């Protein structure tokens, strides 16, 4: 225990100085953390689901890219479009087309007159054009595409009256990126003055805050140069979400880390430790705890099991990577900091005075009356369970972004004149593995999207038989008029040059994300696989491509990847009770509690955003929000336990008592740390993100005041021998004389 | 003597618990009244005696005991 504090504050000068020089040759030669995520991203489709194989096999047979990135473009004005804007549109065609590393392909639908129907609005305000760009969906090719076509619009003039810009999935995802990394720094300095101000309460004063700036900031950019070192040489991959999840968290787990640190530091000087020894009792108390809770957050990322998205592979490994990063930066830089900035007087000082007590009253209404107070607890968790009957998740992004954005603003763009989920279209595929260029073939296709459009909020579908996607009735077409240069135009468009894979383009109703729009995937595949059976195209591979389908595939692996970290965690927190204290049963309670209060967590947050404020849940706002709540929750009640363990020689019942008066201050001020800090995303342009932080900041309010208060440990007391039973339990200490 | 020395245990679970030196702590004073001593504090007292010595004050019971007498009275019958 005296080794590793002996190697980290004995060479603190040399090892700070190592850390300063590596992050400035991570930071000068290596790009910065926002640029290697650009140009290191993953993709936003999956890489072993239907939905990909759907593309890639569409990529390979009609030889328009081998890859499922499509961007939109948006040309609306004040009145309908003339000539003037259709001679622009073609000038800007052309230049597109000219370009050739950057777009893989031009899906054109508004120059072609036969399918111009298709891209015009009803009132003749608006119009779009669909690209196919290089690299998947949220790719680094995909957003250096996607800023080529942003260039290239910008770089004509506009004709008067008429305005243009961006739109698409894969153009939504870029704009994501971008004001994500636009609202990182702002997030940082709302970050660093709500630490102030909370500094400035707990600490009595301004340097001491000033100093934990330098730390978290110092930290912020040592992760920052490491993750843009393994992004750099092709090694891990990043997206938007990692990137912004993993900058803000490192921070608050910086400053929570820090929390704690120079929190048994302030109750080390209380209590009249010395600058010297205040540390290394800091060390011993902690450094263990945030050990094992940085290694919690980490493997429980990383063990977001194999799921048909990078968003959870490759949103998990990066941010296991940082973590890494950030509980060494902690272990190593803040004792070493520490030790170097805080050898100075008049620096730190303690405010023990009006909350010592308060957590120590409030601890004995849980020994005296374990029985009432536990069950009041647990009728708080059941009451916000009470709204899981109607509880209720959205997958779309759109309502989740500001309107100012381009993309989203494009999207309002469109919605003014558009009334549909044109956006966001939708393809599906029968491989026949012969050739479809016969007459009864054409009768038949027909039938797999008149299936498709049984379904509700299908009310469209914009299939091989027009462009247009009104259902008529089972096109037919003479063979006469079967091959001419005109109806070619489309056919090279909707079927392979021989004829392998159909394409079935469909616009939903309504949000296209919503749960009914993802159920609907299950009767599209089974009314796709009920329609060639019986028919030529029996035995084909349904693969249905898109952002529906995407959708549905990867919220297949919700409760795959949910379960596999409820498990991989929560063992990851049995070995690490086991190993910095003594119980089996207690490492499965400190995870039950956790599980019991994420469905008050779930209330909470479904009432006060849906209830309220009338916005559902977006699924990353589930996994991730879930996965974190268990980690943290898991680190807050880890420190109360240890604590409790430190305190279990004076008894079990008064270790409770002791354990929360020594603690509540410090776990209370952390908690409210990260959930201000979390909160901060209501300004981050990313409401998704706004929604994560938000829900995981409730939560941590719920467990800091109400689980960690009262839940945990009236369990622990109702349950004494069987909470450390593997060390022997003796509840009262041998009687002691007075 | 035995009263002095659970006198003392008392004083010292009042100075850990809310802070006030046991040198002024005397038999002969209420909690609520002079101490500013919560329900809850009373609690406390109640549970960190029964842990750290053998001695139980059952609920519904610590209310009737208003001054230190009553307490270390209590105490001494068991």
């Amino acid at each position: 225990r005296p080794f590793i504090p002996r190697m980290i504050r004995t060479f603190a000068v040399p090892i700070i100085l190592g850390w300063l020089v590596t992050i400035a040759v991570l930071n000068v030669t290596v790009p910065q953390l926002e640029t290697v995520g650009q140009i290191q991203a993953v993709s936003m489709s999956p890489d072993a689901a239907p939905s990909m194989i759907s593309m890639k096999h569409i990529g390979k047979v009609f030889e328009e890219g081998d890859s499922d990135s499509a961007a939109m473009i948006v040309l609306e004005g004040q009145r309908p479009l003339g000539d003037a804007a259709h001679a622009f549109y073609d000038q800007m065609i052309g230049r597109l087309q000219a370009d050739t590393t950057h777009v893989q392909s031009l899906q054109d639908f508004w120059g072609d007159p036969l399918t111009a129907t298709g891209a015009q609005s009803s009132d003749g305000k608006a119009a779009y054009v669909q690209v196919k760009l290089a690299g998947n969906q949220g790719e680094s090719l995909a957003n250096e595409s996607v800023e080529a076509v942003k260039t290239i619009v910008e770089r004509l003039a506009p004709p008067p009256g008429v305005k243009v810009y961006v739109t698409g999935s894969a153009a939504l995802v870029a704009d994501q990126q971008q004001a994500g990394d636009r609202s990182l720094q702002v997030i940082e300095a709302v970050t660093f003055t709500v630490i102030i101000v909370m500094l400035l309460l707990v600490y009595r004063s301004i340097i001491t805050s000033a100093i934990m700036l330098t730390m978290v900031v110092l930290g912020l950019l040592a992760t920052r140069g490491g993750v843009a070192f393994l992004g750099f040489h092709r090694i891990i991959g990043l997206s938007t979400f990692a990137t912004n999840l993993l900058v803000v968290l490192a921070i608050a787990a910086a400053t929570d880390y820090a929390i704690f640190l120079i929190g048994r530091y302030q109750e080390a000087r209380g209590l009249g430790q010395d600058r010297e020894s205040a540390y290394y009792t800091m060390f011993g108390g902690t450094a263990h705890v945030v050990l094992g809770s940085g290694l919690t957050i980490a493997g429980a990322t990383f063990c977001l099991s194999f799921t048909r998205l990078p968003y959870f592979q490759t949103l998990g490994v990066p941010l296991a990577i940082g973590m890494v990063i950030v509980v060494a930066a902690a272990l190593t830089l803040g004792p070493a900091i520490i030790a170097v900035t805080s050898r100075f007087g008049k620096l730190l000082e303690p405010k023990r005075m009006a909350r010592v007590r308060g957590w120590r009253k409030v601890g004995a209404a849980i020994v005296r009356w374990p029985g009432p107070i536990l069950v009041g607890a647990v009728a708080l968790a059941l009451v916000g369970l009470l709204t899981l009957p109607g509880y209720r998740t959205n997958y779309n992004d759109r309502n989740y972004l500001p309107a100012d954005l381009p993309a989203n603003e494009g999207y309002a763009a469109a919605e003014r004149h558009f009334s549909q989920a044109r956006m966001n279209p939708e393809v599906l595929m029968v491989e026949s593995d012969h050739d479809m260029r016969n007459s009864a073939d054409f009768l038949v296709i027909n039938k797999i999207a008149k299936a498709i459009f049984a379904v509700e909020g299908i009310s469209r579908v914009q299939a091989i038989t027009r462009p247009d996607g009104k259902p008529i009735e089972s096109f037919y077409l003479p063979p006469e008029v079967f091959d001419n240069p005109d109806f070619q135009r489309g056919l090279e468009q909707f079927l392979s040059p021989d004829g392998h894979a159909v394409r079935f383009i469909i616009s939903h109703e309504g949000d296209p994300m919503s749960q009914a729009g993802i159920a609907r995937i299950a009767k599209i595949k089974t009314a796709a696989k009920e329609a060639i059976k019986g028919t030529p195209l029996e035995g084909s591979a349904i693969y249905l491509g898109g952002t529906a389908a995407m959708f549905k595939d990867l919220s297949d692996g919700n409760t795959y990847d949910l379960m596999i970290a409820g498990i991989s965690a929560l063992c990851l927190i049995f070995i690490i009770m086991l190993i910095t204290t003594r119980s089996v049963v207690a490492a499965a309670v400190i995870v039950g509690t956790v599980v019991l209060s994420l469905g008050a967590s779930f209330g909470l947050s479904v009432l006060i955003w849906q209830h309220i404020l009338g916005i559902e849940l977006h699924w990353l706002v589930l996994a991730m929000a879930v996965i974190i709540l268990l980690a943290v929750g898991a680190d807050y009640n880890l420190l109360l336990v240890a604590r409790l363990k430190e305190e279990i020689h004076a008894g079990i019942n008064t270790g409770i008592i002791r354990a929360m008066g020594g603690s509540g201050s410090v776990v209370t001020a952390a908690g409210l740390v990260f959930a201000f800090t979390m909160m901060s995303f209501a300004v981050s342009e990313l409401t998704v993100m706004a929604q994560v932080g938000t829900t995981i900041g409730m939560g941590l309010l719920f467990d800091t005041l109400i689980v960690r208060s009262f839940m945990t440990p009236s369990i622990a007391a109702l349950l004494g021998k069987w909470f450390w039973w593997p060390q022997v339990v003796r509840q009262r200490p041998i009687p002691q004389p007075w | 003597a035995t009263q002095e020395e659970i006198i003392a245990g008392l004083a010292e679970i009042i100075e850990e618990v809310t802070g006030i030196e046991p040198s002024e702590v005397t038999p002969e004073k209420s909690f609520v009244d002079d101490l500013d001593i919560d329900s809850l504090s009373m609690v406390e007292i109640a549970v960190q005696t029964e842990d750290k010595y053998g001695v139980k004050i059952p609920d519904e019971d610590l209310a009737g005991l208003r001054t230190v007498g009553d307490v270390v009275a209590y105490i001494q019958k068991l």
